RNA sequence: AAUCGAGAG
DNA sequence: ATACGCCTCTCTGCTTATCG
DNA sequence: CGATAAGCAGATCTCTCGATTGCGTAT
């Protein structure tokens, strides 16, 4: 047997004739699967696509003319269907355009964006529909809206791209750009937080809190913060238009669903009636509300107060009743991951969050670390593209209403039923949504009325520079903590935590300023780009023994709280919850039960002494980080996430599997490293800073960018003339097809102190070898 | 109804008013518009104890280990 | 890209042996060491030059700006 | 240590030194047991460091509190802290209840937006605002229960968080600007005694245990206050030098002396900044 | 870089003595009776209290670090230079470590005998909220390898968990050097 | 108001009580027509679950519901039936390999 | 640089006659000082030279 | 052993709140569509109640009397209703549609 | 000229 | 096609206030 | 007058590259 093979004949045959079915390197495509899948999820998939859901939740914005209790004629402009075309050209009958032409022309590779407006009048009296082109929207290569989507390597070569061209990037002004993946708080999970900044937020502020980052079905997010004041009252927080507002928690608790106060007492305090801490804090809260707001005795009155309080900041229409605008803000701010028609579930989740806040302030649960990988997810970049597009079409829909308002206030008459008037106004506004998206790609700046729940503004897209193929493939696996942490002094954010085992590469990190903040995924790490079928999971859970969350009336860490994506499914004892988690894992790994997708991340937190807040947490959404691992019972592949991993024992190799201690084992230890960190020979014999230096330096080598260089017009390109394959190489050198892109040369190296001209770090090159073309490049 | 220092109506489940906070012999439910008497609510007692993480000291460390 | 004319270290002409190496690998069922020895490459400096050549010229040649594709 | 210390010394000249310290030489005729006794006598003890638990029994039968303060056993705290039943009872009678009532009345203001025992209880009631009972275990030093009656307009208070805050912030026996006095292992022969604070005049009295002529401190501003410019210059040199001693970096004393004489050129502690 | 057969024998014999050092350190920090089993409920409870409480965790880390450093010192003294097949002045690694041309006895020791305990700031490796220091190790494991004590050397290579801990320490060093060079210069500017 | 499709049951059935009141909860895979027992060759875990579950029993009218009081009338014991599975003990002689 | 973070600038193009030569007759095309290793501790480069020689043979 | 199991609606269980007591003058009226609605009233109260649609399709509840001497245990079926009790004087209070 | 991004010691 | 005005996570030291 | 609780200010090596830089409007 031979440990490795050069595969010379196979490689040369494949060079001669590119495959006509599929590329021979499947792993080289799963590397860019996050970016491609994120851009794909906004046009295809269930529910019509992310852009369609985004327009649906943008809804209608109305205005009144004022012409003669009767506010005038109502105009409600909106969009209900958005489509992107694969890029065409008129050079009549159009012809397909491929990115080679965009590269050669030094221009962008963009497809036309079409929105069909709804010019509704008088709530359905008559509707004027007209599709409007809104500029050429840039699209990423190898996506379902790109013309290379299904081509074989043979067809890719015929269309001048590459033998194994990968997408995941855009082309703007003849320059390739990539939306970096950012790592943000885990969605739809309330995590206890201790922050001295919360105390700084004013006076009577503790440092405790409960922060949940709810995500809408169209992948937009809303952060709700549940502060605790030292007196005893709990404060709700949210941000709407780059400003921040505060609300008593009891206001929202009563506004959500028609409920009593004994129900709030039972929801926050379960069977723990004898718990003086909880009872006294809750009495303080209830009496503080009944003192401050004695004229809000029912849900309708509370909603009307909220509506009166929120008029000019929410751009509520003159027709909107106070009750309905209060319902609008309640459905548009509070726990948006449950969406509308989920007031009861939002009520349960707020009660759970309040009890968790009281546990955090009583020191019965430890604070959840927000910078630990256990409590994080990835913002894919295609999702950010969809969110920015939704914000831009919202701005457009508001700008056309601004135009008609300016017409109204300039003294000109109108007719909302007139297609001529609709045409006249639609040509006085800005419809280069595509040009604004191109601006975002070409600068990185995020021009926004809402910060999209994100912290930074600039620094969102980097050029996918192609010095070298390691550099190029590294662009598509780098994840950033955010530019806020770039200028800081808390070194603890850069620490290599054990919570990233198998998700973040321990080695691949740039040295210097971006050390610790710029990370790379382990090469077998996968970021999900779709929601797993979870409709049947609550049904299976009730059969397993989960008592339903509607008629059980339990609360506290004394019981396990079963949740699914932030929705309290039911309550169960801790032992039975452990059994439920084990049985769910078994049924999920064995592919018999149709209601348990293998991507399901059953993150179970056992009871402990002042540890993390317990309960059984189930996740199946987008943006999760998942890695394969061998489930030991029935010996099949399993999928785990960072949240689930910090509690499960996973033997690194099968030799040290212990009795009744391990339920998992890695497929191989080498799948906790990046591609670059796997390509280092005998990495486990060097000092780790030298492995980090190698990851940094292998992206800077004058290797081979690609083979279609006669069809590119890049600003600067470095090409090694004659590369060679390594004699000593990892088994994954072939799996990613790195032989297609040679990076160096096998050299005869004498470790000798002979010359005198190489002492500190210099090295000597043979003159004759140099004259024979050793290490030549252009 | 009565839980420590808290009393809830048995009809609408609304928190009442504390007895010694309003006009005499009549504590009124703000939802049910019912009338409750100051009787049978003799002592709303709550017994609390300190956190046991509240007083870090040299002697407290020696208490356990 | 294309086979080097000479070995880098010693200078032995190894540019006329790449096609023969492929022939001996394909037609004959020879392992790489046997094929390199039968080509006359004894020093490992000369053996590496052929054993590790990639031959990217073939992949470069598929992008021909002078013939219709 | 290190560069933060250099910032404190030469960059900031902070009179508010982060860790003030005094090195107290001991006379050669003072044994280790007396050294520890002096350390515990000097070191401060807060009320929180002697209390095991506190029980607050609110009753609405007008609203009253029964605050019971459970102490560590006498054979424990009178040994570890040099604190007696009498000293504890005096502290609770004088400072604790006054601070507690001050906190309570401030809280309400924010909300509006054996005949010896009998006579002691009567005196405590008369002097204090709204206390109605008081009994201290004068035979075991084990507990202290005192009632506290508020009005009927008063809203509910936790009465445990304020009690904890008062119990922490109330001292028992503290010398100003001094927290702890630890007796480390003697090094290079001489036996030292380092406190976690600077109060030169407090140990000026303790001629018996402390060689006052050799009390060398860490805070440059304090020694400038009490001893003068030149002692400040000496301690500047010493503090700017012993930072380099742990890092084993040899810097000549001419540089440090020139920097010290530039920093004390006006007779004060001038920093190197604007 | 190699040792003798007798040198390797001494190295492995002294390293076998490092099996119970972590368990003894835990039993003595937790004040439990020595020779108590590693799966004792009281030991696990006290280790959990120590995990929650930062100062107690630091005490445990420092005590166990001292014990494993003693084991490392024993290994190095027993195996260098008396356990090395090629000896000074022929042994060039040892030669230039002794001579001051480059390197030190610590580097030679890590290449030939033992990398030893990996120290993060001034403590052992970070622990999760479940008491696990890595997915492989069971919660509250009183094993020196679990705490970052790597018995491997750069000649025979280090295991995956040891590789992970060593990467932690190396990243910490690379961060600390940047912080230090950033902070050095303002002092000199203001003084000058 | 009455939501569409809802039709009020008018004639109810008797309840022979003057005996212990029990509550038992079954899953959706248990045929109710027919502490770890076997039902239809299946494995079911059974355990037990300031009250909220009141008892509504028809009065002597067979047309409405009332709250018994012999202050509600609470069930003497609440049971639960749970679906389970057998977790296979790992055979170490295979996976444990040098 | 090697694949072990052993970066260094080329200090001279040493003529081949002045290069050291082996009993086999070959003259190395790269010379790296032995002092780059004791502090960097890149034993992977040593074992890679070993394995590369064995593989090319 | 199990002798008779009832399917026709006989009894039901509700979740009003902790320690709920109701006067003897009040009654309840059921509705079946399986989704259920319950309704009751008195002078200043309303016993409205619905059920969780997503849960009733999975969990089923059984009631029954037991015989200490015999074996013919009794069995029954009873759905669960999650009820929200409402007042009457605090139901229909509103304000202006928009405050100027 | 700024701003952003990538680097080197 | 085009020419005027519009677009959220550190630190010491100086200085004023303000209330019994 | 004065002693904090509070508010406000100005700080926190050298070198090489590339890419973009502003939108609405009234006539
Ligand atoms: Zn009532
Ligand atoms: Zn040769």
């Amino acid at each position: 047997a031979r440990t490795a093979d050069f595969r010379t004949l196979e490689r040369e045959s494949r060079f001669i004739n590119p495959p006509k079915d599929k590329s021979a390197f499947p792993l080289l495509q799963e590397a860019v699967q996050p970016h491609i899948g994120s851009f794909n999820a906004l046009t295809e998939g269930p529910d019509g696509g992310l852009l369609n859901l985004g327009v649906k939740d943008i809804g209608e914005k109305v205005i009144f003319d004022g012409k003669p209790g009767y506010l005038g004629n109502k105009l409600s402009v909106s969009v209900e269907q958005v489509s992107i075309a694969k890029p065409m050209s008129n050079d009549a009958v159009e012809r397909k355009v491929y990115p080679s032409e965009s590269r050669q022309r030094l221009t962008s590779y963009r497809g036309k964006l079409l929105l069909k407006l709804k010019w509704s009048v008088n709530n359905g009296e008559e509707n004027l529909f007209e599709v409007r082109d809104c500029g050429g929207l840039p699209v990423m290569l190898q996506s379902n809206r790109c013309h290379l989507n299904k081509m074989s390597p043979y067809e890719l070569v015929q269309h001048k791209e590459e033998s194994d061209e990968i997408g995941g990037y855009f082309i703007v002004n003849g320059i390739e750009k990539l939306i970096r993946m950012l790592i943000v708080q885990r969605r739809n999970h309330p995590m206890a937080i201790i922050r001295p900044s919360f105390a700084n937020r004013g006076a009577s502020y503790s440092h405790y809190g409960i922060q949940i980052r709810s995500v809408r079905p169209d992948q937009t997010s809303q952060t709700n913060v549940l502060h605790y004041l030292n007196d005893g009252q709990v404060t709700f927080r949210f941000s709407w238009r780059k400003n921040e507002y505060l609300v008593p928690v009891v206001m929202i608790l009563k506004a959500l669903c028609h409920t009593s106060d004994r129900e709030i007492f039972d929801g926050i305090i379960g069977n723990d009636v004898k718990d003086s801490f909880l009872t006294d804090r809750l009495e303080l809260l209830l009496r503080g509300f009944k003192k401050r707001y004695p004229h809000l005795q029912n849900r309708t009155q509370v909603l009307q107060y909220l509506g009166d309080k929120f008029r000019v900041v929410f751009q509520a229409s003159p027709d909107q009743s106070d009750l309905e605008v209060g319902q609008e803000v309640l459905d548009r701010i509070v726990l948006v991951h449950l969406g509308k028609d989920g007031s009861q579930d939002k009520f349960r989740m707020l009660l759970f969050m309040i009890r968790k806040l009281y546990s955090l302030v009583a020191g019965e649960c430890s604070p959840d670390n927000p910078d630990a990988t256990q409590h994080q997810e990835v913002l894919l970049g295609g999702f950010l593209y969809g969110m920015i597009l939704k914000e831009k079409i919202d701005e457009y829909l508001q700008n056309i209403i601004a135009q008609v308002r300016m017409d109204i206030n300039r003294g000109m008459a109108i007719n909302f039923k007139d297609k001529r008037y609709m045409s006249r106004v639609l040509m006085r506004v800005n419809e280069n949504i595509g040009s604004k998206m191109q601006y975002f790609l070409s600068t990185g700046n995020l021009v926004s009325q809402s910060g999209l729940d994100l912290q930074q503004v600039s620094g969102y897209t980097v050029v996918a520079e192609k010095i070298n193929f390691y550099r190029f493939i590294s662009h598509f696996r780098m994840v950033h903590r955010g530019s806020f942490f770039a200028q800081l002094k808390t070194t603890t954010v850069r620490k290599l935590l054990p919570e990233s085992w198998g998700f973040l590469c321990p080695v691949h990190t740039p040295d210097g300023s971006p050390c610790g903040l710029l990370n790379h995924f382990a090469h077998k790490c996968r970021i999900s780009t779709q929601q797993s079928d979870v409709s049947r999971i609550p049904s299976i859970l009730y059969s397993l023994g989960v008592a339903p969350a509607s008629h059980t009336f339990a609360a506290g860490p004394s019981l396990c709280c079963v949740q699914i994506d932030g929705k309290i499914i039911g309550w169960v004892s801790h032992e039975q919850g452990k059994i439920i988690a084990d049985t769910l894992r078994y049924w999920k790994v064995e592919g018999k039960t149709p209601g348990l997708p293998i991507d399901l991340e059953i993150g179970y937190v056992p009871p402990s002494t002042r540890g993390q807040y317990p309960g059984l947490y189930l996740f199946g959404g987008h943006s999760r980080m998942l890695r394969p691992v061998r489930y030991l019972p029935l010996d099949k592949e399993d999928i785990v996430g960072p949240f689930e991993q910090v509690y499960m024992n996973i033997a690194v190799t099968p030799q040290e599997i212990q009795n009744n201690v391990h339920t998992h084992v890695e497929f191989t230890p080498t799948n906790i490293l990046s591609i670059l960190a796997n390509l280092t020979p005998f990495s486990d014999f060097n000092q780790s800073p030298r492995n980090m230096y190698q990851c940094q330096m292998g992206k800077q080598t004058m290797g081979t960018p690609g083979v279609a260089l006669c069809h590119r017009s890049d600003n600067k390109l470095y090409r090694l003339q004659t590369g060679q394959t390594p004699i000593v190489k990892a088994n994954l050198y072939d799996d990613y097809g790195m032989d297609n892109f040679p990076n160096g040369f096998n050299a005869v190296v004498a470790v000798i102190s002979y010359t005198g001209y190489d002492m500190d770090d210099a090295m000597i090159i043979n003159k004759s070898a140099d004259e024979r073309g050793f290490g030549y490049g252009t | 109804s009565v839980v420590g220092s808290l009393i809830f109506c048995l009809d609408c489940g609304d928190l009442l008013e504390n007895p010694n906070a309003v006009l005499g012999s009549n504590v009124e439910c703000s939802q049910c518009k019912a009338i409750y008497p100051k009787s049978q609510f003799s002592n709303l007692k709550v017994v609390t104890t300190t956190a046991d993480d509240a007083f870090p000291s040299s002697l407290r460390a020696k208490k356990s280990v | 890209m294309i086979v080097p004319v000479r070995c880098f270290s010693c200078g032995k002409v190894v540019g006329d042996k790449w096609e023969s190496y492929l022939n001996l690998l394909q037609e004959d069922e020879l392992d790489e060491g046997t094929a390199l020895s039968r080509l006359g490459l004894k020093r490992y400096c000369c053996r590496r030059m052929i054993l590790t050549h990639v031959d990217l010229i073939e992949k470069f040649l598929r992008y021909n700006p002078l013939e219709k594709r | 240590l290190g560069i933060p210390r250099l910032r404190e010394i030469v960059m900031t000249a902070s009179a508010a030194i982060k860790t003030p310290q005094m090195t107290l030489p001991i006379w050669n005729d003072v044994s280790d047991e007396q050294a520890d006794t002096f350390c515990k006598s000097i070191s401060k003890v807060l009320l929180s460091e002697v209390i095991d638990k506190v029980i607050v029994t609110e009753t609405t039968g007008a609203r009253s509190y029964v605050i019971h303060m459970r102490f560590f056993d006498n054979n424990e705290y009178s040994e570890e802290y040099d604190v007696s039943k009498e000293e504890l009872q005096n502290v609770i009678s004088n400072q604790f209840i006054h601070l507690l009532e001050a906190a309570i009345v401030k809280e309400i203001k924010k909300q509006k937006r054996n005949k010896v025992q009998r006579d002691r209880q009567s005196a405590i009631i008369s002097h204090h605002r709204f206390i109605t009972k008081y009994n201290f275990d004068d035979e075991s030093g084990k507990w202290c229960e005192f009632k506290l009656e508020l009005a009927a307009d008063t809203e509910k208070l936790l009465m445990v968080n304020i009690v904890e805050e008062i119990c922490r912030k109330s001292i028992i026996r503290q010398i100003p600007h001094i927290d702890r006095c630890v007796h480390p292992e003697p090094e290079n022969g001489k036996r030292v005694l380092v406190t976690e604070g600077v109060n030169f005049q407090a140990m000026w009295d303790q001629e018996a245990f402390i060689d006052v002529d050799g009390i060398t401190s860490n805070d440059v501003a304090a020694v400038l206050k009490t001893y003068g410019v030149e002692a400040a210059r000496n301690t500047i040199v010493n503090e700017i030098n012993n930072v380099f001693s742990r890092y084993a970096i040899s810097v000549s004393f001419r540089h440090l002396d020139l920097i010290a004489d530039m920093m004390t050129r006006q007779g004060t502690y001038l920093a190197f900044n604007r | 870089l190699r040792l003798t057969a007798e040198g390797n024998k001494w190295r492995t014999d002294i390293l076998k003595t490092s099996v119970d050092t972590g368990r003894e350190a835990a039993a003595e920090v937790t004040n439990l009776d020595k020779d108590t089993p590693a799966d004792d409920p009281e030991l696990l409870k006290r280790l959990q209290e120590i995990l929650r409480d930062n100062n107690k965790s630091g005490i445990l880390d420092a005590v166990t670090s001292s014990k494993v450093n003693a084991i490392t010192s024993q290994v190095v003294s027993k195996c260098v230079p008396d356990g090395t097949m090629k000896k000074f002045p022929c042994n060039s690694m040892q030669a230039m470590a002794l001579s001051g041309a480059k390197g030190s006895n610590v580097n030679v020791s890590q290449i030939m005998c033992l990398l030893g305990q990996q120290a993060l700031e001034g403590r052992r490796v970070p622990v999760m909220v479940s008491g696990k220091t890595l997915p492989s190790f069971k919660p509250y494991e009183t094993d020196a390898m679990a705490g970052g004590y790597v018995k491997g050397r750069f000649y025979s290579g280090i295991k995956p968990q040891e590789y992970y801990f060593h990467c932690m320490a190396g990243r910490e060093g690379l961060i600390d050097t940047a912080v230090k060079t950033s902070r050095s210069g303002y002092l000199q500017r203001c003084l000058t | 108001s009455i939501p569409d499709g809802f039709k009020k049951c008018k004639h109810l059935k008797n309840f022979p009580l003057n005996q212990q009141v029990w509550l038992i909860k079954f899953p959706s895979n248990v045929d109710i027509s027919k502490t770890t027992m076997t039902i239809d060759k299946h494995d079911y875990k059974i355990m037990d679950d300031l009250s909220n579950m009141t008892l509504l029993v028809p009065s002597e009218s067979k047309e409405s519901l009332k709250i018994a009081s012999t202050a509600p009338l609470q069930f003497d014991k609440v049971f639960s039936v749970s679906e389970t599975a057998k977790i296979p003990a790992i055979d170490y002689s295979k996976v444990r390999v040098p | 640089s090697s694949r072990h973070g052993q970066k260094g600038v080329c200090s001279r193009k040493w003529p081949t006659i002045d290069m050291p030569f082996s009993e086999t007759g070959i003259q190395p095309d790269i010379i790296i000082n032995p002092h780059a290793f004791p502090s960097r501790m890149t034993i992977g480069m040593f074992v890679e030279s070993l394995a590369g020689k064995a593989g090319a043979l | 052993e199990i002798e008779s199991v009832q399917d026709q609606p006989s009894v039901a269980v509700g979740s009003f709140f902790k320690g709920f007591r109701a006067p003897s003058d009040t009654t309840f009226d059921l509705y079946k569509k399986d989704e259920f609605v319950l309704h009751g009233e008195n002078e200043r109260l309303e016993y409205e109640g619905y059920t969780d649609s997503s849960s009733q399709a999975s969990n089923q509840y059984v009631v029954g009397l037991f015989n200490p001497e015999k074996k013919s245990i009794q069995l029954y079926k009873a759905p669960v209703l999650v009820s929200k009790v409402v007042s009457k004087s605090s139901k229909n209070l509103r304000g202006p549609k928009i405050k100027s």
